[PDB]
């Protein structure tokens, strides 16, 4: 019987996340990416433990960063939900493609 | 058994003056060693490339004064150059 | 190995959104965020593999990991 | 009779150690006299600011051990430090509240 | 009587000055500009004539990139005139603002 | 003062090599603050690098040590 | 006492070995420089000077020229893609830019 | 009489004669080329004195200057740069 409005738990996620300090990926999948895309530059490397978990911090802090600048080309274009779009006009105007 | 140096005492020391009732954890030390390793890189290399552009071979303190004045914002690099000024004015008075 | 870009889920990029500020997303911003991830991991792992071999070593380090984050022009604190 | 260089200039980083890695790292090949004073001094002071600013606002989350979300929280909402470590992350730091207007209702 | 109708003499203008390489700026009210906003640093200083013509060239080159950011951002408000909340979403998507 | 001698038609001949096709009429002040701000942070430098010479003229290489501290670096002037 | 051949006869090539040794060893890099270091990079130079003006006099042939002004070389810097990666953050005296309309913007 | 200047006039002219026999070059273009010698010349000795300072060396070999020819330059171009030095030292010992 009960529902929220859509729109509300949105907006109580974005304060319980922007809250908190974690990471906000799982490890051992992160693990497995990091090691097959480094498969192929040198065969048979053998990570630590604090590499992973500095390209994890690395990653995550690049699409936060991303997801605001995204976020800002969206309301410029008047709208509320994210497109594509806005991902290539973020990253051609910075800099990046 | 090897030694490895790094800036942990001295930070501690200056939070011990300006916060007498605080402690700080080993990660944000650890964070607070990287930040002084990268400032003393970054304008220890601007006073080498001062150094180099007026044809001289000798780092003092004038070419230190400047690169300061390059790096720093400003009322950050006023304040810079006024403690510097202080210590190296205690310093030769005290010889 | 073909899967691992499948195994960045999706509550994962809707917590990364956000965390950004982000109230309504598309349905296509998926696959766009696995690409453009996939591209800047090649990148840094790239120059961290080279470090390796010209130290003549087997294992990446942490501190090859940030050297060459400080060559992409993105410092990171806390590991060195 | 051994007194040190950072009790003579009234400091409290050492003026020894920053000596030997001037002379150290292929900056110059020469390295005079005041140059290692005055860098210790603007050391110290930056430090001091960074940590008189991470140290209030461990004090408003209530706390009395300063971590890297106090120094990240310092750091970004300083002006002139903001513009100093600009492109800089730190680790386990998070983000600031920030939410857009046209979102709310 | 002979009008063109608007849009074609900005569109061979454009072509016209994308064809071409010079200075869009004329120079002695550039130099009383850099003479006048240099004053509030040291007084009586004294300037080339080269320094002039590099300042000159690095800030025709720097306002011509924010243009094209510019005309982006327009583009992707679906408009094709160009308003200055155009060039504050540029600069500050770039890093500058 | 002379910040109005970057007249009305140099900023639509910038606009036009820029690719644009109709601007509106609040561009030139806006366009006015953005070159201020640029040209005041490089003469800072470049008056740095002049100080620390003992000088009291501004040369060419100042201001190309001063746009490459800015990470632009521009050939063709020493 | 012999007859003196420079060192860039003697690996082939047209930059000077002498003048980069110099260069290396008076600019505050090591303290200690090897013997094919210069050798190895005043090769990669030639390359890189090669590899622009071939670009550069292609370009100067096609605008009915002889000579090579700056335009010419914005437009080979500027064409080919790896030496617009090479050269991305930089500004080069009297060039100019490449001819760009956007597509919604002609009838 | 004046104060000498060294430069790169006469190899880049060199370099050009063997690459288009009939093509001259004019002031402020020679200048750009001046530039952008002295600008790659500093980036790769750069980078491979931090990598000697990395390593715990005192020598400035020719495989620093491989592995930052490697960093710096992007893709076919750094393979093929790689290729010229290689051959240029070879051709040097012998």
């Amino acid at each position: 019987p009960h529902r929220y409005r859509p729109g509300t738990v949105a907006l109580r996620e974005i304060r319980r996340y922007q809250k908190s300090t974690e990471l906000l990926i799982r490890k051992l999948p992160f693990q497995r990416l990091v090691r097959e895309i480094a498969q192929d530059f040198k065969t048979d490397l053998r990570f630590q433990s604090s590499a992973v978990m500095a390209l994890q911090e690395a990653s995550e802090a690049y699409l936060v960063a991303l997801f605001e600048d995204t976020n800002l080309c969206a309301i410029h274009a008047k709208r509320v939900t994210i497109m594509p779009k806005d991902i290539q006009l973020a990253r051609r105007i910075r800099g990046e493609r | 058994k090897t030694r490895k140096e790094s800036y942990a005492i001295y930070v501690y020391k200056v939070l011990k003056q300006v916060h007498p009732d605080t402690g700080i954890s080993s990660k944000a030390m650890s964070i607070m060693n990287s930040f002084v390793n990268d400032v003393f890189e970054r304008i220890a290399g601007e006073a080498s490339r001062l150094a180099h552009y007026n044809k001289r071979s000798t780092i003092t303190s004038r070419e230190i004064q400047t690169a300061v004045r390059l790096l720093l914002p400003g009322e950050l690099a006023k304040h810079a150059v006024s403690e510097g000024t202080k210590a190296v004015t205690c310093y030769t008075s005290a010889k | 190995l073909r899967d691992n870009i499948q195994g960045i889920t999706k509550p994962a990029i809707r917590r990364l959104a956000r965390r950004g500020g982000v109230k309504r997303i598309s349905g296509l911003i998926y696959e766009e965020t696995r690409g453009v991830l996939k591209v800047f991991l090649e990148n840094v792992i790239r120059d961290a593999v080279t470090y390796t071999e010209h130290a003549k070593r087997k294992t990446v380090t942490a501190m090859d990991v940030v050297y060459a984050l400080k060559r992409q022009g993105r410092t990171l604190y806390g590991f060195g | 009779k051994a007194k040190t260089r950072s009790s003579r200039a009234g400091l409290q980083f050492p003026v020894g150690r920053v000596h030997r890695l001037l002379r150290k790292g292929n900056y110059a090949e020469r390295v005079g006299a005041g140059a290692p004073v005055y860098l210790a001094a603007v050391l110290e002071y930056l430090t001091a600011e960074i940590l008189e600013l991470a140290g209030n606002a461990a004090r408003d989350n209530k706390k009395t051990r300063i971590i890297p979300r106090h120094l990240q929280l310092a750091v970004r909402n300083d002006e002139e430090l903001n513009k100093l470590l600009g492109r800089v992350t730190i680790a386990q730091g998070g983000v600031l509240p920030n939410i857009q207007s046209v979102l709310l209702p």
